[PDB]
RNA sequence: UAUCUGGUUGAUCCUGCCAGUAGUCAUAUGCUUGUCUCAAAGAUUAAGCCAUGCAUGUCUAAGUAUAAGCAAUUUAUACAGUGAAACUGCGAAUGGCUCAUUAAAUCAGUUAUCGUUUAUUUGAUAGUUCCUUUACUACAUGGUAUAACUGUGGUAAUUCUAGA
RNA sequence: AUUCAUAAUAACUUUUCGAAUCGCAUGGCCUUGUGCUGGCGAUGGUUCAUUCAAAUUUCUGCCCUAUCAACUUUCGAUGGUAGGAUAGUGGCCUACCAUGGUUUCAACGGGUAACGGGGAAUAAGGGUUCGAUUCCGGAGAGGGAGCCUGAGAAACGGCUACCA
């Protein structure tokens, strides 16, 4: 390999897109975008294989063609462009809408939302810094560059972006028994609240979190998202509200629904 | 014979190899960067040659007929619009939407001039498009320029409120 | 074919392709088979749509004959399905017209030819011509 | 290229191949089931022991450990839909107890003999593999396909065989045609 | 499903190996050959040699088109559509094959870039472009070339190309 | 954690960038002029950030051989400092200097019928053997070297030379 690489095959896809094993060898390898290649839902397989709207790549690219998917708040025509955690796919020709989110069982999960919530998303500050000029401004997750930000804010906050012109519209600082969303590790999908944190000098920083079943657990803190106060998020939560059941309340849950 | 060209500039009457470059004659790079070992035969006129190529640089006082005697067109006339103005001799304001070559074609009895586009052409659109540029450039400046204040004004009350906080403190 | 009462399961519709798409299956007892031209017309009468508009396709004939499920696919007009179904299926369906294309050995053999001409190669004919006169 | 397509052998050969004792077994096996080689017996006891394994694993397994109680149950479970194991020995060491002819039993073969479509057993399989028997409404023509404890109520002859009230066959059908011939 | 059996002796108990037995997404081969699903396949010896034919090209509304192309300017006398050729921009550095070389090398888990570069995507982001500092600047926009093409050619021959 | 981010002074630069590009739409304002203003975009562009990467790098781990016991230090071996070079660290290279570095806890050398791993076969438990091969990471286009373009190549379905 003496260049970038273009190709996936299926095998080397994340697994969280369930891509199933024996259709073809190739996977759609998320174009350069604004999430990693990882953690990354690209539009083809949201539509093909989420949605069930289209069959084909043919037909996907025959949709995002016609311009009637737009990513946040913008129209985009990427096959494969990858959308991530918090983006809101709009879909604005059937007036459906969706923000992505993490089922608890750590895929992204197909969960609709509202026009009132599709206006605005949330972003956790991957760093702050200072732009030329003396410019202070942040970065989000979703690489979103925000200037001038509001001075009380600092790393690994969160954001509430509006889609109309990004923008610090406010902010939820890190501290114990903020609401949390695990993005990644084993309890990928997981919310709960802080207790407190370690903070390692130099090593990574981690978090104790128990949930409303107090089932608790510890995660790295490059791995959490704050989405607001006690049993009160900035957004909707998908089915269940990031609960994470056992393998047995699972089969009860299954029989009871029968 | 055997068809190399002589190429200019090689001082010598033999036939020579060279890595011959891009922007050089005798050779058209098929890749980009490419440079090929061709064979060109000196610039020095010698025997071995089967053909000259000569133009006249000053005619004689008898004509040949491949030659002086007759003429070839232009084959296309200027496209570019100042092209147009200096092969016509025109003025600053001399119009040349109308002075473009109507060079005619007969597709059987259907006559027409399918006359050249021309390039470089003052037209609305692009004063359109300047002065659209003009705009976003100073609605740019604007809107940076008076974030900046806002921010500004937002440090500054950040610092009397951290003044009144220290009031509270220190009794 | 005798009893068809073909059902239509998970009948979403996509306003992106403008079609309703559904899971078509086929009663066909006593009978071997149903075809693409019985399927379309009745699945076009049901949905109220011209017989072109609505697209059939998939169709397994599950073990012991008795029925078969394909997917269906009816478009919201004429022109859109023109516009998206694949050039395959609409000749398979006889509205269009195969592709006179030819094979990939001799396409592919004119590539290779015409690559080694550069330009028009109008003079070179002429070149070739004289040369081979001469 | 293509991801591995995965498959596995589903039987054991076995060791000291020729005991005179389980030659006799297990022929003895095969001419009250019907079955065809020896390659069946040995299904059936790779799957029993299989099913033995897991469950010995499972039950020298600590009480009410989450793994024991959802494997077990799990295990249980779809013995007893098969209808292999019975509800009153609901408990788990009774699959260790099981034995190769109780699988057997519940082969298709069997059961359509059990259910009195079949004259034998052979007669039920060449009736099976002729496509004239059927579960749920479905023609089904493996013998060794397996019957959950619900779909006894639905074996009966095919809609599509002669016995199931369809078209009169072929060889009778021409010997219709024949007596009609030989008649006219 | 934590198992052994035949062989040294007239006979016994042993060390001991030979042989047996069962498995191999383990190779070859012999005999034989109905059906369904699935499916490996010139690695092993020779990363030995290769005829032939293909395997990387690419255009929209949105860079340049007067083809002496195609249909019409039923929208037009500068262009108006479509389009060969050609220049221009990207790509050709991915994929595919093989395992020859390599024994702290590679690779695996785990790290750091406070130690660097990064086409592209994404998000922001150039009043100082008068800078030799208000016409170097015509700013309703400046200049130059050269392809494509025509025509004369050369070589048995190339995806050669000269001169105008 | 920084000589960080970023800002401020003095100059330098053979000087980069800051738009002479393109399609649709043609709306408003009147002092009605081909006047002033105008939308949806496409392309392009400096710095930062993101993404896809890339290059180095910490620690630990590798088959058989003593019928390989000392190896490295000409003309780099270990290290110091300064400079070139690099996109960048670095004996990567150069210059001066010190005489160091590895080894019976197996250095160094040889063989490998050795690409490494996820894994495969077979086992009560421990293990034994296999992994050229569908995934990841390396390396190669007959051997070897050199190098143009580009962001990315020691590229070979790209060039140069030698070898066959």
């Amino acid at each position: 390999a003496r260049g970038p690489k273009k190709h996936l095959k299926r095998l080397a896809a994340p697994h969280h897109w369930l891509l199933d094993k024996l259709s073809g060898c190739y996977a759609p390898r998320p174009s350069a975008g604004p999430h990693k290649l990882r953690e990354s839902l690209p539009l083809i397989v949201f539509l093909r294989n989420r949605l069930k709207y289209a069959l084909n790549g043919r037909e996907v690219k025959a949709i995002l063609m016609q311009r009637h998917v737009k990513v946040d708040g913008k129209v985009r025509t990427d096959t494969t462009y990858p959308a991530g955690f918090m983006d809101v796919i709009t879909l604005d020709a059937t007036n459906e809408n969706f923000r992505l989110v993490y089922d608890v069982k750590g895929r992204f999960a197909v969960h609709r939302i509202t026009d009132e919530e599709a206006s605005y998303k949330l972003g956790k500050v991957k760093k702050v810094q200072l732009g030329k000029k003396g410019v202070p401004y942040v970065v989000t997750h979703d690489g979103r560059t925000i200037r001038y930000p509001d001075p009380n804010i600092k790393v690994n906050d969160t954001v509430k972006i509006d889609l109309a012109s990004g923008k610090i519209t406010d902010f939820i600082k890190f501290d114990a028994g903020k609401l949390v969303y695990v993005t990644g590790g084993r309890n990928l999908g997981r919310i709960g609240t802080i207790v407190h944190k370690e903070r390692h000098d130099g090593g990574f920083d981690l978090v104790h979190i128990k949930d409303s079943l107090d089932n608790t657990f510890v995660t790295r803190l490059n791995n959490v998202f704050v989405i607001g106060e006690q049993g009160k998020p900035y957004i909707s939560l998908p089915k269940g509200k990031g609960i994470k059941l056992s393998i047995a309340e699972e089969r009860d849950r299954r029989r009871a629904q029968q | 014979k055997q068809g190399f060209p002589m190429k200019q500039g090689v001082l010598l009457p033999t036939r020579i190899k060279l890595l011959l470059t891009k922007n050089v004659s005798c050779y058209r790079p098929r890749r980009d960067g490419e440079r090929k070992r061709k064979s060109v035969r000196g610039a020095i006129v010698g025997p071995d040659l089967a053909v000259l190529a000569l133009v006249i640089v000053k005619k004689g006082e008898q004509e040949l007929e491949g030659l002086t005697d007759t003429t070839v067109p232009k084959r296309l006339g200027p496209k570019r619009a100042n092209n147009i103005r200096k092969f016509f001799g025109l003025s600053k304001e001399d119009d040349v939407r109308d002075f473009v070559i109507r060079r005619e074609v007969t597709k059987g009895e259907k006559t027409y001039t399918k006359a050249p586009k021309i390039q470089r052409l003052v037209t609305p659109q692009r004063l359109q498009r300047k002065r659209h540029q003009r705009a976003l450039k100073v609605r740019n400046a604007q809107a940076q320029r008076e974030a900046a204040a806002e921010y500004a004004q937002l440090l500054a009350k950040r610092l009397s409120e951290r003044k009144a906080e220290k009031a509270e403190i220190r009794k | 074919s005798d009893a068809v009462t073909i059902r239509t399961r998970k009948v979403i519709s996509n306003p992106l392709l403008a079609r309703k798409q559904f899971v078509v299956d086929v009663l066909h007892p006593n009978r071997a088979n149903v075809s693409k031209d019985e399927l379309r017309e009745k699945l076009a009468e049901v949905y109220k749509a011209e017989k072109d508009a609505v697209s059939v396709f998939g169709f397994r004939t599950q073990f012991g004959g008795g029925k078969s499920v394909g997917f269906g696919l009816v478009y919201n007009s004429v022109a859109e399905a023109k516009k998206f179904e694949p050039t395959y299926r609409l000749v398979r369906y006889g509205l269009a017209e195969k592709v006179e294309k030819a094979s990939r050995q001799q396409r592919k053999q004119k590539k290779n030819r015409d690559k080694k001409i550069f330009g028009t190669g109008k003079r070179l004919a002429k070149k070739v011509a004289r040369r081979n006169a001469d | 290229p293509r991801a591995p397509r995965t498959y596995s052998k589903t039987y054991s050969t076995p060791k000291r191949p020729y005991e005179s004792s389980r030659l006799d077994a297990e022929l003895k096996l095969a001419g009250e089931f019907g079955l065809k080689n020896k390659k069946e017996i040995y299904r059936i006891s790779f799957q029993l022991s299989k099913i033995r394994r897991a469950a010995r694993d499972l039950l020298t397994r600590d009480e009410k450990d989450p793994k024991r109680l959802f494997e077990g149950n799990a295990l249980i479970r779809r013995l007893v839909r098969v209808g292999v194991l019975s509800e009153d020995k609901k408990k788990l060491d009774y699959v260790l107890a099981l034995k190769v002819e109780d699988f057997l039993e519940r082969r298709l073969q069997t059961q359509v003999y059990k259910l009195g479509l079949a004259k034998s057993v052979h007669h039920a399989r060449v009736l099976i593999t002729q496509r004239h028997i059927a579960v749920g409404k479905q023609i089904v023509n493996i013998p060794s396909f397996m019957v959950r404890l619900d779909s006894e109520k639905h074996i009966d002859f095919a809609p599509t065989s002669p016995f199931g009230g369809a078209r009169p066959g072929r060889v009778a059908r021409r010997n219709a045609a024949r007596k009609a011939e030989a008649s006219g």
